[PDB]
């Protein structure tokens, strides 16, 4: 279709809770090659987060059953592998949009940070289901995307900006859960919470319901990791 | 608000 | 578990 | 092996992958042997969740399409999207209805199981009636009604008033009267008689079935409250 009709069908699919449809509309929009607006890139990001989330949730259930377990073991194993394939195909679709269209046309610091943070997240999803030989390479690609986003946001954004906070939350999850560094995870999260608290007289109407909900999630992670 | 039928989803 | 978010 | 298809169905369930669960239970049924009580409940759970997803979507989109006065390119696109959802929903109902006709109902060798499959036929014809065009609707509505009526007659002859399957059939038949035939007096009367005859058991209800009966009796009375107000 035409750009504007594609966006409208995506919003409709959103209301119907039909996330595969929503993601195929926003993939087509991205493939036209023009820089996405704020409204468009949030739609793309919501569609893929729901599509990939359903696979990750199913993978954790099946892979655990296969653990606490024979022909019954082999079955769980095969079913975990079919779910893994669906998951990788989804991640590589997103990763390929980021590299061919989104990161090259990103004209502001804020949107470069957004896409680099997305690239860290989707390599991290691959890391969760990787084994042995490929894992080191994949973990490295996640860490470098995160690290470049972290440096740009420190130089260009206020400590209360939602995109800057959201990045610190996910990069600290990476340390804790992928790299096994609880001490670096805690100190990353604590610095982000404290610098935001120091500057609270400076949050607007727009981002001041998003900023404080992420601050809440940072403190909740700390209490969990500290207990 | 919705009236009941069964089985539920 | 741990909270992440977008 | 039926045993292995049934194991996969459970696994699909625990992963919340209901399309996979429905395809496994369709294959078991297609082997031509009568289903166990366990297998019959699996089949019914898979398809309830697969068709439920569509119906919920259908109501969201249909309600957006009507509310929009004008914008004739936006109303057109809504109408198109509603039709695509309808085509998925019709396919699902037609698959179920065909399993019931070819395998499940002719083979059902107890009153309990024949009542269960008859009630399922009335349910799936009712789902087709929620979305039927005006020329085909009357034919669809009568199929729903005949399947429910034959179920209702067997259960009243063969089962106790507190049996959960008998109580669930009166709950669904009574909603058919209210929403499909727009006959609220008939709907109320059918729900009140089934509640009262069950209360009549100040006598015999088994300890393994009592929790299910009591739950559905409260669903009948909540409907009566909503329709009276």
């Amino acid at each position: 279709m035409d750009k504007n009709e594609l966006v409208q069908k995506a919003k409709l699919a959103e209301q119907a809770e039909r996330y595969d449809d929503m993601a195929a509309c926003m993939k087509s929009v991205t493939e036209q090659g023009a820089e996405l607006s704020n409204e468009e890139r949030n739609l793309l990001s919501v569609a893929y987060k729901n599509v990939v989330g359903a696979r990750r949730s199913s993978w954790r259930v099946v892979s655990s059953i296969e653990q606490k377990t024979e022909k019954k073991q082999q079955m769980a194993r095969e079913y975990r592998e079919k779910i893994e394939t669906e998951l990788r195909d989804i991640c590589n679709d997103v990763l390929s949009l980021l590299e061919k269209f989104l990161i090259p046309n990103a004209s502001q610091a804020e949107s470069k940070v957004f896409y680099l943070k997305m690239k860290g997240d989707y390599y991290r999803y691959l890391a969760e289901v990787a084994a042995g030989d490929d894992k080191k390479g994949i973990v490295d690609q996640s860490q470098q995307a995160y690290q470049e986003a972290f440096e740009i946001s420190k130089k260009e954004m206020q400590p209360t900006h939602p995109i800057r906070l959201g990045l610190a939350l996910n990069f600290s999850v990476f340390y804790y859960e992928i790299l096994n560094s609880p001490e670096k995870a805690c100190s990353l999260a604590k610095t982000a919470f404290d610098e935001a608290i120091a500057e609270l007289d400076t949050l607007s109407e727009e981002s001041y319901k998003d900023s404080t909900l992420i601050m809440q999630l940072l403190r909740d992670n700390l209490t969990l990791w500290t207990s | 608000p919705r009236r009941n039928t069964l089985p539920a989803m | 578990r741990s909270a992440s978010f977008s």
